[PDB]
RNA sequence: ACUCUUAAAUGUUGCAAAAUUUUGGGAUAAAUUGUAAUUAGGGGUGAAAGGCUUAUCAAACUUAGUUAUAGCUGGUUUUCCACGAAACCUAUUUAAGUAGGGUGUUAUUUUUUAUAAUAAUUAGGUUUAAAUAACUAUAUCUAUAAUUAAUUUGUUAAUUAUAAAAUUAGUAUAUAAUAAUUAGUUAUUAUUAGAUAAUAACCAGACUAUUAGCGCUAAGGUUUAUAGUCAAGAGAGAAACAGCUCAGAUUAAACAAUAAGGUCUUUAAAAAUAAAUAAUUAUGGAGAUUAUUUUUGUUAAUACUAAUAAGAUGUAGGCUUGGAAGCAGCCAUCAUUUUAAAAAAGCGUAAAAGCUUAAUAUUAGAUAAAUUAAUGUUAAAAAUUAAUUGAUACUUAAAUAAUCAUAGAUGAAGAGAGAAUAAUUUUUAUUUACCGAAUUGAUAAAUCGAAAGAUGGUAGUGGAACGUUUUGUAUAAAAAAAUAAAAUUGUGAAAU
RNA sequence: AAAUAUUAAACCCCAGUAAACGGCGGCCGUAACCCUGACGGUCCUAAGGUAGCAAAAUUCCUUGGCGGGUAAGUUCCGUCCUGCAUGAAUGGUGUAACGACUGCUCUGCUGUCUCCAAUACUUGCUCUACGAAAUUGAACUUUCCGUGAAGAUGCGGCAAUAUUA
RNA sequence: AGACAGUUUGACUGGGGCGGUCUCCUCCUAAAAAGUAACGGAGGAGUAUAAUAAUUUGGGGUAUCUUAUUUUAAUUGAGAUCAAUAUUAGAAUGAAUAUACUAAAUUUGAUUAGAGUACAAACAAGUAUUCUAAGGAUAUAUGUCUGUCAUAUUGACCCGAUAUAAUUUAGUAGAAAAUAUAUCGAUCAACGAAUAAAAGGUACGCUAGGGAUAACAGGCUUAUGGGUUUUGAGAGUUCUUAUUAAUAAACCCGUUUGGCACCUCGAUGUCGGCUCAUCACAUCCUGAUGGUGGACAAUCUAUCAAGGGUCCGGCUGUUCGCCGGUUAAAGUGGUACGUGAGCUGGGUUUAAAACGUCGUGAGACAGUUUGGUCCCUAUCUGUUGUAAUUACAAGAAAAUAAAUAAGAAUUAAC
């Protein structure tokens, strides 16, 4: 059914034909998934110094 | 973005879909330092946290210091926008919500000047258990 | 709601005649 | 009675194209009803609901214009051989349509303005970048020239500005400068097309890999770019699979070597030599436990382990406090006695008391092992530098491996099933070999072609044929039809 | 050929018409306490919602607030008033009688229900005579999970069934 | 005089509609040739000007900072500095520095005619300009100039019009008229422009098509949602973890609000209730146990656990929810938000009618209110029950075991 999640395995060389697994899994050593229910702060000139 | 006119003009950048880079790490101004090991889009409550931390370390009461402790080159560059909830697709792009700071993967954050070296490593080890990312001291008695 | 679009179109703009070639 | 039909059940291809049964309204009146007749299609009639007008009414029925029109749906009848697309651009009361370009086929011509590969070569301004011109922000230095307060004003103390010099981070719409590849032209080699004419189909696209824009850098999402495959394409592997891999099928037929893949059994095909794991073994998370291996150094023989003991003093330090006695908090971190013992690294108290570590002793057990480079031979009741590896403890820490890290709703449901403890089986590394496609080579035939070799195919174009009806050939010759079965020939429709 | 002068109905201007249609305000401050606002000014309008009724067949916030009835009531009755978006022949208010009209309540009554049982006929089942209907790719027609044009009797995988009525 | 009639009443679009847009210019997107889309991000244009134009001439090079000067600078002098700033008619990019800015003298090249290539390019359209001829300006000219630094600064054809370098045949000659060279007139802005000439309603509705296109439901996603886990601001006498938990973080599930628009548009479906059920466990009670700021009791928290059990009633169309009363407890959810070829049809989505509001009007409403029609004989699967035929061991009449499966009521006052 779900033809999205369905892995693929050696022969199917890195890749199937309706697969967005492996597109997803190379963005977690330059991609985190952000929230909302954050602390607003609205303010870019913003000084960081202590 | 466009620096010209922050607060007057209104603001929209491009999400990078794919965006990496890395930025040769080298102490110029001090001692120790504190550096980043990954991409990754540093908030600024990731610093609030642990700002009075910094502060009972670098300054204490009744001591005086000519020179400097901390350099700091911190600025927002990212204003991450978004949709309503009921809203369907179209009909322009989203709006503001915050701002973050889309750091490289060798970034200084923080260069220090003869500070404890005890404390830092006690430090840097609980930022990146909060922060889950990989962070890294450095001084120049290893190096 | 929204006001943009309204791009131009492409100037073919150039080089035509790179070094060697005839003229 | 008659007339109408409120309410329910039944019935719903029923007894009935609106009824039966029970109940109920009006019942001398704006009543009910028979006979015959009038009013007629955007008109009739209407105590008005868009109702009725022969079961048909937001405009009847019948015939006729009329074979109404349809950029729409549904359909388009026998065979063989060759070649072989598109779902893109540009315009459109246009978006499921159409037209031209682009791609296809055929034909013609003393016909290459062509495709691919290699190499040379030219511009560029993505990218690169310990680069920094700009924007946003920013850390330092200094000659020189000056200031302020105070009677320690022939001193002391604290400070300011500035030429030259000068750092650092960031960015879609930041770059003086500067990659590869792509692209243009030229040459070389190899293929075989190119140009013109006559003319059809397409103009809803899908996925994957790389790359970007909107989006929860969510969606089998949506819109562009560069290739590939489906589309228009079977066979083998992916448990089963339009889009991934291998590969590109003329047809035939009980030969062999191979491609991705796979070799315990199901399942066709192999074993050897070394090692990892012991978890009902695949299959993964922040992070935790255990084990192993490797590693840093201002560390150290009183190493370390165990048993017993000790862990003190000036001192309740000074101050503060309702109290502060080593240990709320502020300043200080001195000194002594000891073989050693912190104005204490901690627990503890209303404050005291009391407990434990660091530092340490007695006794026993017990680790300290291997090396490299120098001034030829003369100092000495005597003394040797620089340096590594390794055993142990403290310390810096990381890596590898296994285990755990909760799970949904018809029934193990993950991992194709079962099993297997690495002995022909999971995993890792060397070695030698095999099975395995409609691939390739070998054999036979057909068609194009001198020959080598070519022949998948939708829309779609072109070529070659079968069968049926009619007429003439026929002023000639004669039963050749139809139905069923079998046989025979043909690439086949079919024929005999 | 063109132009000027002469002029009708009609149109414009003007007047009239509201049981024709239609329409009906706000700001400032003011009284032994804020708030309240008889009043007084203030700006505008053609005029400023008068009488009366009012959570209505009209109320978005709303099961509005209080009371009544019920062991307990979003509906019902009565009542108050920010009437979101009441209002006078599109008629306002009230009203005895009449209603196969709509809403709420009471007594009585009872298989509606707690809780369903027994009985009679019909229908039905068996034999016999007669004999329809829409429908229907073919059919030797199994469960589960997985699969996939995305919810499988039909593919895959472990299995089930002596055969049929 | 809509009294009557014949007709129009745009398109795109992440359903459609309301809203917004529709042509042209510049950058980013754009991935070092050119090109490259989107209801992607931003800004601009529908002009100006007879000098802001053409040829010569002069001046300081501009700009930033400091300083001195018969206190004055047409535009003073000197010095240092400037990855090319200052500017260059207006948006943005690009480029120039013999630019640009400024002063001045002569002047109208912002002229006419004819031939042709190249870029670009479906078409049509648009662009740069050399060469030849006439007739001029400038002034050593030897030469330079066919509007402005550049790119946008607009509109086809038809019809018609003013001035005219040329011709004429509705019998002939003229008039009339047509055409030709130069030239003017449109927010035809839906900007390739279908007409000179154009708005709405349909709950009375019809036909052709579409899952190319929506609402319920399935499927993918899971921002949101719910739950687990790690960290532990702050309460808890002290004290982070008896209890509690902000913030930040790593995964899971697929019950909510939603996004997309893959299946179905060639007879059906919406919530709720009656009857009937089945499954999960992330368990409300019962049962076992650890911990406790646990004396006992009552209670709080966590783990293991699915055997059996889990209310009646009033108001509402109602799940829910409030209320009254109780119980050992009155569980969270999935199954086309289970169950309409098994029942109901009260709500909501047709036709009648009324009030309020909007609207000239037809009429409309994510407002209210009274009323209000879809049907079925079960071929197969599946299932509750009942038999027939046949087989096995020689044939037959009877009695049993074995094996597997199914089933089993919970609670507890006193
Ligand atoms: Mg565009
Ligand atoms: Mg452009
Ligand atoms: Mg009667
Ligand atoms: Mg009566
Ligand atoms: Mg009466
Ligand atoms: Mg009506
Ligand atoms: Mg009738
Ligand atoms: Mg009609
Ligand atoms: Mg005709
Ligand atoms: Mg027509
Ligand atoms: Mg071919
Ligand atoms: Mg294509
Ligand atoms: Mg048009
Ligand atoms: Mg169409
Ligand atoms: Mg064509
Ligand atoms: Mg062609
Ligand atoms: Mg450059
Ligand atoms: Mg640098
Ligand atoms: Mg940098
Ligand atoms: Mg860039
Ligand atoms: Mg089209
Ligand atoms: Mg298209
Ligand atoms: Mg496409
Ligand atoms: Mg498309
Ligand atoms: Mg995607
Ligand atoms: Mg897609
Ligand atoms: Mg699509
Ligand atoms: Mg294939
Ligand atoms: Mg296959
Ligand atoms: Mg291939
Ligand atoms: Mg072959
Ligand atoms: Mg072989
Ligand atoms: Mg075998
Ligand atoms: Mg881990
Ligand atoms: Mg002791
Ligand atoms: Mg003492
Ligand atoms: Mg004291
Ligand atoms: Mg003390
Ligand atoms: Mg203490
Ligand atoms: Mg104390
Ligand atoms: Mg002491
Ligand atoms: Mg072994
Ligand atoms: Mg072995
Ligand atoms: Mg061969
Ligand atoms: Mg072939
Ligand atoms: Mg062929
Ligand atoms: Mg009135
Ligand atoms: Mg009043
Ligand atoms: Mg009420
Ligand atoms: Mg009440
Ligand atoms: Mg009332
Ligand atoms: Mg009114
Ligand atoms: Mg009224
Ligand atoms: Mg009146
Ligand atoms: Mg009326
Ligand atoms: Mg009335
Ligand atoms: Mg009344
Ligand atoms: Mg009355
Ligand atoms: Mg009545
Ligand atoms: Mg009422
Ligand atoms: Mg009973
Ligand atoms: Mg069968
Ligand atoms: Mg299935
Ligand atoms: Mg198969
Ligand atoms: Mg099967
Ligand atoms: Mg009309
Ligand atoms: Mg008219
Ligand atoms: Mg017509
Ligand atoms: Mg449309
Ligand atoms: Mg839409
Ligand atoms: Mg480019
Ligand atoms: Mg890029
Ligand atoms: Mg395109
Ligand atoms: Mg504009
Ligand atoms: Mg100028
Ligand atoms: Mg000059
Ligand atoms: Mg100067
Ligand atoms: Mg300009
Ligand atoms: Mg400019
Ligand atoms: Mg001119
Ligand atoms: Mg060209
Ligand atoms: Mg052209
Ligand atoms: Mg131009
Ligand atoms: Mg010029
Ligand atoms: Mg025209
Ligand atoms: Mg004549
Ligand atoms: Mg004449
Ligand atoms: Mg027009
Ligand atoms: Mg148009
Ligand atoms: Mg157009
Ligand atoms: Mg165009
Ligand atoms: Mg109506
Ligand atoms: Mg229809
Ligand atoms: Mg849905
Ligand atoms: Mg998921
Ligand atoms: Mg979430
Ligand atoms: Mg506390
Ligand atoms: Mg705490
Ligand atoms: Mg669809
Ligand atoms: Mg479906
Ligand atoms: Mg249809
Ligand atoms: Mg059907
Ligand atoms: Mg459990
Ligand atoms: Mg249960
Ligand atoms: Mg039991
Ligand atoms: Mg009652
Ligand atoms: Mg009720
Ligand atoms: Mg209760
Ligand atoms: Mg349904
Ligand atoms: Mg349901
Ligand atoms: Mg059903
Ligand atoms: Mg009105
Ligand atoms: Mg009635
Ligand atoms: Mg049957
Ligand atoms: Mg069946």
């Amino acid at each position: 059914t779900n033809r999205n999640a369905r892995p693929p395995k050696k022969a199917n060389h890195g890749a199937r034909p309706c697969s967005s697994v492996m597109r997803r899994l190379k963005k977690k050593y330059f991609y985190r998934r952000t929230k909302e229910a954050m602390t607003p702060e609205m303010e870019p000139k913003k000084k960081f110094e202590l | 973005m466009r620096f010209k006119n922050l607060s007057n003009t209104k603001q929209v950048s491009f999400k990078l879909r794919n965006f990496k880079k890395t930025t040769k790490y080298r102490l110029v101004f001090g001692n120790s330092m504190i550096l980043l090991y990954k991409n990754a889009r540093f908030e600024s409550i990731y610093f609030e946290l642990f700002r009075k931390y910094i502060k009972v370390i670098s300054k204490k009461k009744n001591i005086n210091i000519n020179y400097r402790n901390c350099w700091i080159f911190l600025r927002m560059n990212t204003p991450l926008t978004k949709k309503s909830k009921n809203s369907r697709m179209g009909k322009g792009k989203g709006a503001l919500y915050r701002w973050l700071v889309r750091l490289p993967k060798h970034y200084k954050l923080l260069e220090f000047k003869n500070v404890n070296y005890y404390r830092l490593n006690f430090l840097t080890k609980k930022w990146s258990k909060r922060l889950s990312l990989p962070l890294a001291f450095v001084s120049k008695a290893n190096l | 709601s929204t006001q943009n679009g309204r791009d131009s179109i492409g100037r073919r703009l150039g080089i035509k005649k790179f070094g060697g070639e005839e003229v």
